[PDB]
Order: structure tokens, then C-alpha cells, then sequence
């Protein structure tokens, strides 16, 4: 659930303004900050295994698309000129 | 320690009572196992300890004795038990089988 | 006939009871007919990769020098002091890593002989087993957990 | 002589002293003793130690225990009577911390065969120290030993010796996680010359390789994601002042608390290691 | 489980021949494997042991010099050699395996010797 | 594991002379490093030994005075010293190492001293 | 403890046997080494514990006795079999050799 609210989270840089340039790139690079501590939290009691786990493909992925979603942004700003 | 069978050869036609006697020298135990061997193909377990049963040996395979006297009994022999039978002591470090029969 | 005189010939102070021999001593295996009682399982780590749990590991086996005709009950519940003086088998446990009886107040251990050498052995332990498990489906993984009842100073035979 | 073999064999009976060494004053007692570890784990980097459940075996003649009587080869004998002959006093030079097991029974075997020869296995847990460098940590490969030790005895009394073939033996699925074992185990002596005279000692070595799999995940990703968003604020305009400036100044503290995260699963060292010039490098 | 032996031998009076006991249901050094002698006249006949992980062996009087047990966990086969071979050796070996006790409750399709 | 000594050397009698045992190989506080005479016309004659690193000795009833053990961690090395030289003390000088018995199977090559 | 050796010479020919025997006083144990000196060189170290040999040492050198009688053997001499044979004994703080023995 954690994880999956801060993917939401992210996506409202989708709607506010273009021109907004700290508000969505703080966005993007909030919620990649956070999903990056989310994933480190997932090994609290874990065993340091060597392959990857059913979790960790679940965070990884929402990683994936947390900070997507940032460099997204940084290619409206470049397209914009 | 020897497994010395007595008799070497046994015929008898179907549903009939054999005693296959095994004399050790030596009163190991009641480990005896025994053996059937099918002309061409690997022996089979069919009794260990001398009264149980492998998996797989349907009935009719009963062992008895103890001290150095044994005894295989088949009372159902069915064509399909004309065979080599093997009594193996397994109570000692050289294992050694019986004269087969 | 005065019981304690009746638990000096069955075994103890005479009758010639060695506990350091095996029943049936050249003769078959002692077969043991052991279950077990699990009280509680309960702390299952994965970061050591182990699960607690205190059992009544239960385990029988025929001695024939423990029949007695003496009084006439079926069987006889005894004394866990007298448990020190009879063959008991040596079972560990191979993934055993820590395990301990319990004295609280008592030895908690459980023995009544049969009238014809049968032997109850309950005894209550705890023991830290180890589960080695495969994480690969980890928040929706099914595990495996085992104990091992093995016996170490007498071979198969 | 069903139970008198026992007692004229070693107590009540025959004067067996149990205090005195086999052969005494002859040559010394070259016990052959060999190993087998059920479990090898808990290798903490923080402690510097790992426990292995072994069972340790060891074979010694002894001259005072053949027996004429059974014509067996050897014969199995009950636990408590191995308190009642002589053992070889070894230890663990790297012990720290060794106990054995009395689950149901005394975790112990006795053999003693027709001529004397005495086989002794006996379990432990022996919660070894194993100095580690962690010069590369990530994709080290140590090498934990395990000395075999005697204490009273000199080398003119008491000398050990591996078994010549199959000292060291692993239980087959025996699998720890974020090491592989590997399969060579070196068996050198380690004779101790202390200050009372020589010592036996004999260890075994063993050969472990870090599994990177878990670092690789937990380590280089993140710290490598956070480097990589670090260059995106080349793409956005120059005259985002904020903007452009709230990159790094998150990111600079994101590779600071990464960093710091590499510290806690290892030991205080004080030399750098193979991830701390990844994680310093990232974070320049 | 099951064991899968080597196929018909013939060798020469005075060269020696290894025998393997392939393993195909468990790892190759988890159990005893036993090695028979099985020769028309006689009944069978039991060579000795090898626990193909630790490299113990016990042979049986008469075949000590004549049989070496050897094992590779590579390929989860047990290796017996016969040494200076004569007349004497043209028989059946098998490689049985005695899970629960000193008996033979697991065996190979056997390997005929010819010298 | 190799010891190196010194130098021969030519005293005269009523001086002192300290023959050094350098430990190339091994920690010199590690093993029982020994002190052998053999003078020509009769056989090998055990001085006595020391530790190095826990400045404990054992010298032999018959040179007690006359030899002097010490040693020094900074080189790696085990010295001796002969103190009052006279005619009686020409003869070969060795620091042999026994390390899993009272026997000598390391040795120096031989500092001779002629007094 | 004193040992003694009772021949300092020997007479032998090449690839011949004999036997050098080192007679000690008290019975201290089998713990008996023997030595080769070559002339020039450090002596070096054949049987210890009066049957066991050196890495290195050849298989002609055998040792045998306990108590107080022992000896050193050999088999097949070489071109590097005539030199001194010291015998030591090591169950004892003054760690006295013997006479030796030239070959
Ligand atoms: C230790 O000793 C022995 C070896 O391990 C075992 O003792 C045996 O235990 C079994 C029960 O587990 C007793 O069962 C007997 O079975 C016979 C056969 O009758 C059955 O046969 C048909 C098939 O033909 C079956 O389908 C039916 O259910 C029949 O009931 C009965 O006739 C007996 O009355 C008895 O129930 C054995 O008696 C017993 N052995 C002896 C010598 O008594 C066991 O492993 C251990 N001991 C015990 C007591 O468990
Ligand atoms: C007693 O303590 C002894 C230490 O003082 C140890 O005995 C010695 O152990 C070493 C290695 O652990 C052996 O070295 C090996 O021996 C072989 C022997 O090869 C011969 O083998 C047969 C034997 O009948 C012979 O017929 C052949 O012709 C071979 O020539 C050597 O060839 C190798 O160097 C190998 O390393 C010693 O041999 C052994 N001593 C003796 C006298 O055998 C050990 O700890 C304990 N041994 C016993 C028997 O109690
Ligand atoms: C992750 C979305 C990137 C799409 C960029 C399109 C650029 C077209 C010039
Ligand atoms: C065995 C897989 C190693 C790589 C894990 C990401």
C-alpha cells in the first residue's frame, strides 16, 4: 500500500502547469527519493539472499516508475524549446 | 560367517509348503535377509530381519527362526516362485550369502 | 509388596538392571515408536533462518527385563526419578541448534512401564529447529519447516 | 558374560586407570581424528565468527582395551561408559564459544574394536572466529579456519593427525545463503609452541565466496539510480534556478544516507573497502 | 531411486577393468554403496563399500588388493576397478544399496565380466 | 621455514660473542628456536633453547653462565652470547628448530667460533 | 640420559646393509632421531621417533628398536651414503646425542 500511494503520488505532476518547473520536478524527485528508501525498508528481518525476491520485483518495478515519470518531465521542458 | 543352506534344489508343483533352511554358524542375530533372483535380472529383497517385508512382496513370503536357524516358508507357490532364493545375513561386517536354492 | 521394595527388584538397587546395555542386547534392533505433542511453534525468523517450538516427544519400546508380575494393573506409571536407571534411546536432532529440557519445579519427564516391558518415555522440550527456506516468492512464499528424530550412538543394526 | 565384559573391560574391574594416557611412558598417542559439519552459517562480518555444527570423530589405539571375549570386529558401546576410559584433551584454539549437546542423551559415541582402537565422535556446536579482511568486501573471499588444539599434553604424549582420506566432510544440501563453500578445504598443521613446551594442533581450512547477488540489489542499484537522475538536470532549462538546484541538493544527501547504509551491515574497519570507493566515487 | 551400471565387459587375462554404479534419483554421496560378486556355481558375493562423498571404504578380505572403490560427485557414479585380472573374475557385479540396514533393498541391472 | 645465522668469528680467550640466528621464513616469537655445540673431535651437544617472544629458556646444566639467550622481534631474529671464552669453546655453533617434537629437522648453517 | 654409540667406525660397501646401533641408558621412550652430517653442511634430520622419516628422506632409511637398543638401516647405498650418523634422543630436557658414527 505504501509503495502503490507513492506512485499515485507522483502522477499529479501530470495535471499542474508546465511552466511550474519546482513543483513538478520536486515531485518527481521526492516520490523517486522515497520509493528508494521504501525498497531499502523491505529487509528489515530478510536474509541477505542472493536472488531476487517476489517483493523486490514489486518495489523495483514501482521504482521503475516512480522516477520514469520525473525524467518524463525533464522531457517536456526540452521539448517545450 | 558362513550361510550354509542345506539343500541346493527344490521343485514342487503350485499351493504347496516349502521351508528353505538357512544354518548360520554363528547366532548373529535375527538379520536374514532373502533374496529372489529371476533368471537374467537383478535379485530382489522380498524379507529383512528375517520377518518383515519389502515394499512390493504381496503375501505368501514369511520368515521365522532366530539364533542360527532360519526358514523361508511359502505356502500359495505359484509358478512364478521357481527361482533362486538367496539368505543373506546382514550382522556382521563380511557379508556373506547362502548357497542359493 | 511395599513399592519401594518392588523398584529395587524391577531395577535400581538390584535384579542386576544395566542401564548400559540395549534390550534384547544380540539380538533384533530396538525398534522405537515415536510421535510428538507440539505445544507451541512461534518465533519464525528468516534472518537466522529458524522456528522455536517446546513438544512432548513421546517414544516406546519393548524391554523385556521391565516385566514384572508382580502387581496385576495393565500398566504402571512410575517415578520421572526412576527414568535415569533404564535404557533410554539416544535420539538428537540433526537440525537441532539449540535445544534444552525443562526443570521447572520437576524433571518434566513422563515414564510408565507396561506389564510386559513396554516403556512411555514423554519428555517436554524446546529446540530451535532449522528451516532452511527458499524466498524466491517471499510475501506470498509457502515454507517447509522439518525435525529430524535421528538416533547417534547405535547404528541401524 | 553378558554385563561382566564392561566391567572387566574398563571399570570395577581389571584396574583401569582412566588418568593415564595409553602406553604411558612409551611413545606419544597419534590421534586420527576427522570432521563432519551439519550445519555452517551465521557468518557475521560484526563479530567476525561463524558457527558450524560438527560432529567431531577421533581414533586412538589403546593397548589396555582388547578384548578376547566377542569375536566382533568392533563393538558399539553405550555413551556413559565413555567417561570411564582416557580421551584425548583437544580444544579449539579459535573456540569462542562451544557447547555440547545432551538433547534426549549425551550426543556421544563409543567403538572399541578387537584390538583396542577406540572411535570417539561426539557433536558441537563450536561458534568458531574467523578473522575476515574485507579489502573488497562486496566480492571478498575469506578463508575460516577451524585449529584443532591439544592443551595438557605436549607433543611428546599427545599428537594429532587428519584422517589420511576424507577428513573434512559436508552434508549434502548443506547450502548457507550469501556464501558458497567451496569444495577444496586445506588440512595443514598448526603446531603451537607455547611457553610450557609443544603443542599439538592441526586445522582445516575453509574456502568461502561472498554471493554479490544481494549487494547488487541493495548496494550498487540505488546508489547507481541516484547518480543517473543526478544527470537529467542537464535536460531541464538553465534558467530554473530552483528547479535545476533541487536535483542535487537531494541527491547529494540521498548518496550521503546511501553511504552511510553500507556501515551497519559491516564491521568498524579502518582501512576503505571495495563498495566504500563505489559509494565516495557515486557520491563525487 | 535407481542405479544404472555400465554396459558388458571383456578384458584381457592380466589388464584391469573399472566398473561404475550410476546414480539417478539421489545425490551419489548420500548413501553406501555396496558392490556384489555374482558367479555361475556360486551364489553372490560381497566386495566391499565406498560412501562416495568421504572416501570410505570397506572391502572384504578376499577382494582387498583386487577391488578399488573410487566416486566422482561430477557425474554421481561410484567407480569399481578390478586389478590383475584372471580366470577367476568372469562373473556378474552388482552395486547394490542398503538404505535402512545391512541388507540389499536397491540394485543395479548388473555388469557381465569376461576374462 | 629457513634460519640464517651469522658470520664465522675469531675471539680471544676471556671476550664475549654474540651469535644471532636470523628467522627468514617464520615470526621468530612463533617457534622454540634451539642452540647446539659440536666440537671437532667430539659430537653434537645440546645448549639449550628459547622462545623469542616470551623471553622464557632452558639452558642445559653443563653450559649454565656460559651461554646467554636473548632475542629481538624487530629483525626477526634469536641471539646468542658466549661469555669468558677459553681454549674449550672452538667448535660449531647451531640454532636448529624443532617444531613438532624435541628433534632438530631445521638447522642454521653453522656459525664457527674460534677462541 | 647419556646415549652411546659403541663403534665410531663402520665398515660397509656400496649397496650393502648394515646396522648402526645406539644403545641409551635409561628407557626414555621410542623417541630416538638420527642425523646426517655431509662434511661442511648443517646436519640433517632422518628418523624421528626412531621409525618415522623426514620429508625428503630416501626409502633406503629405516629405524626400528624401543627402550634402550635401537638402530638406524639402510639398503642400497648410494654416492651419498658415507658420512656421520648422529643419534639423538629427545624424551628428556638435555637433549644429548650420541657419539656418532662414521659410515
Ligand atoms: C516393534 O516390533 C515389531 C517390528 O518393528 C512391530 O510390532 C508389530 O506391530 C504390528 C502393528 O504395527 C502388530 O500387528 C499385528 O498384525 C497381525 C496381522 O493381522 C493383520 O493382517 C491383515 C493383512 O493380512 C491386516 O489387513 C489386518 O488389519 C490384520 O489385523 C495381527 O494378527 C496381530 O494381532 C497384530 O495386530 C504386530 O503384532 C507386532 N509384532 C508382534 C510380534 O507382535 C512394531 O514395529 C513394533 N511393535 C509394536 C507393538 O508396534
Ligand atoms: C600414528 O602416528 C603417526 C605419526 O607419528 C602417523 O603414521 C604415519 O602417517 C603418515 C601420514 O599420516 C604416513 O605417511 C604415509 O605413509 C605411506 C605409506 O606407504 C606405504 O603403504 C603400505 C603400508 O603397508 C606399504 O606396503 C607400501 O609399500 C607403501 O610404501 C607413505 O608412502 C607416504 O609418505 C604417506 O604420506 C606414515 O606412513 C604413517 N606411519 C607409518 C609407520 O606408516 C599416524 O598419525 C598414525 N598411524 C598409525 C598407523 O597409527
Ligand atoms: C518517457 C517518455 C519519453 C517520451 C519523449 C518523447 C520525445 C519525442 C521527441
Ligand atoms: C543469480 C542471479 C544474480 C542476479 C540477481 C539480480
Amino acid at each position: 500500500i505504501p509503495s502503490l500511494l507513492i506512485v499515485i503520488l507522483s502522477w499529479i505532476s501530470f495535471w499542474i502547469n508546465m511552466d511550474a518547473a519546482p513543483a513538478r520536478v520536486g515531485l518527481g524527485i521526492t516520490t523517486v527519493l522515497t520509493m528508494t528508501t521504501q525498497s531499502s525498508g523491505s529487509r528489515a528481518s530478510l536474509p541477505k539472499v542472493s536472488y531476487v525476491k517476489a517483493i523486490d520485483i514489486w518495489m523495483a518495478v514501482c521504482l521503475l516508475f516512480v522516477f520514469s515519470a520525473l525524467l518524463e518531465y525533464a522531457a517536456v521542458n526540452f521539448v517545450s524549446r | 560367517i558362513v550361510m550354509t543352506q542345506s539343500h541346493k534344489f527344490m521343485s514342487t508343483s503350485v499351493g504347496d509348503r516349502v521351508s528353505i533352511t538357512c544354518k548360520a554358524s554363528q547366532d548373529v542375530s535375527t538379520a536374514v535377509a532373502w533374496y529372489q533372483q529371476k533368471p537374467g535380472q537383478s535379485p530382489k529383497l522380498l524379507i529383512y530381519w528375517a520377518s518383515t517385508r519389502h515394499t512390493g512382496v504381496p503375501g505368501r513370503f514369511t520368515g521365522s527362526g532366530s539364533g542360527t536357524d532360519y526358514t523361508l516358508t511359502i505356502s500359495s507357490v505359484q509358478a512364478e516362485d521357481l527361482s533362486l532364493y538367496y539368505c543373506q545375513q546382514h550382522y556382521s561386517t563380511p557379508r556373506t550369502f547362502g548357497g542359493g536354492t | 509388596m511395599s513399592p519401594s521394595d518392588f523398584l529395587d527388584k524391577l531395577m535400581g538397587r538390584t535384579s542386576g538392571y544395566d542401564a548400559r546395555i540395549r534390550p534384547n542386547f544380540k539380538g533384533p534392533p530396538v525398534n522405537v515408536s515415536c510421535n510428538i505433542f507440539i505445544n507451541s511453534f512461534g518465533s519464525i525468523a528468516e534472518t537466522t533462518m529458524d522456528y522455536r517450538v517446546n513438544i512432548f516427544l513421546r517414544q516406546q519400546w519393548n524391554d523385556p527385563r521391565l516385566a514384572y508380575n508382580e502387581y496385576p494393573d495393565d500398566s504402571l506409571d512410575l517415578d520421572p526419578s526412576m527414568l535415569d536407571s533404564i535404557w533410554k534411546p539416544d535420539l538428537f536432532f540433526a537440525n537441532e541448534k539449540g535445544a534444552h529440557f525443562h526443570e521447572i519445579t520437576t524433571d518434566n519427564k513422563l515414564l510408565r512401564i507396561s506389564r510386559n516391558g513396554n516403556v512411555l518415555y514423554s519428555i517436554r522440550i524446546t529446540l530451535t529447529l532449522a528451516c532452511p527456506m527458499d524466498l524466491k516468492n517471499f510475501p506470498m512464499d509457502v515454507q517447509t519447516c522439518i525435525m529430524q528424530l535421528e538416533s547417534f550412538g547405535y547404528t541401524m543394526n | 558374560s553378558p554385563s561382566d565384559f564392561l566391567d572387566k573391560l574398563m571399570g570395577r574391574t581389571s584396574g583401569y586407570d582412566a588418568r593415564i594416557r595409553p602406553n604411558f611412558k612409551g611413545p606419544p598417542v597419534n590421534v586420527s581424528c576427522n570432521i563432519f559439519i551439519n550445519s555452517f552459517g551465521s557468518i557475521a562480518e560484526t563479530t567476525m565468527d561463524y558457527r558450524v555444527n560438527i560432529f567431531l570423530r577421533q581414533q586412538w589405539n589403546d593397548p589396555r582395551l582388547a578384548y578376547n571375549e566377542y569375536p566382533d570386529d568392533s563393538l558399539d558401546l553405550d555413551p556413559s561408559m565413555l567417561d570411564s576410559i582416557w580421551k584425548p584433551d583437544l580444544f579449539f584454539a579459535n573456540e569462542k564459544g562451544a557447547h555440547f549437546h545432551e538433547i534426549t542423551t549425551d550426543n556421544k559415541l563409543l567403538r572399541i574394536s578387537r584390538n583396542g582402537n577406540v572411535l570417539y565422535s561426539i557433536r558441537i556446536t563450536l561458534t568458531l572466529a574467523c578473522p575476515m579482511d574485507l579489502k573488497n568486501f562486496p566480492m571478498d573471499v575469506q578463508t575460516c579456519i577451524m585449529q584443532l588444539e591439544s592443551f595438557g599434553y605436549t607433543m611428546n604424549d599427545l599428537i594429532f593427525e587428519w584422517q589420511e582420506q576424507g577428513a573434512v566432510q559436508v552434508a549434502d544440501g548443506l547450502t548457507l545463503p550469501q556464501f558458497i563453500l567451496k569444495e577444496e578445504k586445506d588440512l595443514r598443521y598448526c603446531t603451537k609452541h607455547y611457553n610450557t613446551g609443544k603443542f599439538t594442533c592441526i586445522e582445516a581450512r575453509f574456502h568461502l565466496e561472498r554471493q554479490m547477488g544481494y549487494y547488487l540489489i541493495q548496494m550498487y542499484i540505488p546508489s547507481l539510480l541516484i547518480v543517473i537522475l543526478s544527470w537529467i538536470s542537464f535536460w531541464i532549462n538553465m534558467d530554473a534556478a530552483p528547479a535545476r538546484v533541487g536535483l542535487g541538493i537531494t541527491t547529494v544527501l540521498t548518496m550521503t544516507t546511501q553511504s552511510s547504509g553500507s556501515r551497519a551491515s559491516l564491521p568498524k574497519v579502518s582501512y576503505v573497502k571495495a563498495i566504500d570507493i563505489w559509494m565516495a566515487v557515486c557520491l563525487l | 531411486v535407481q542405479l544404472q551400471q555400465s554396459g558388458a565387459e571383456l578384458m584381457k587375462p592380466g589388464a584391469a577393468v573399472k566398473i561404475s554404479c550410476k546414480a539417478t534419483g539421489h545425490t551419489i554421496s548420500r548413501y553406501w554403496i555396496d558392490w556384489l560378486k555374482q558367479r555361475p556355481g556360486h551364489g553372490l558375493e560381497w566386495i566391499g563399500e565406498i560412501l562416495p562423498g568421504s572416501g570410505s571404504t570397506n572391502y572384504n578380505e578376499k577382494f582387498k588388493g583386487k577391488a578399488t572403490f573410487t566416486a566422482e560427485k561430477s557425474s554421481n557414479t561410484a567407480y569399481m576397478q578390478l586389478s590383475s585380472l584372471t580366470s577367476e573374475d568372469s562373473a556378474v557385479y552388482y552395486c547394490a544399496m542398503g538404505v535402512r540396514g545391512n541388507y540389499f533393498d536397491y540394485w543395479g541391472q548388473g555388469t557381465t565380466l569376461t576374462v
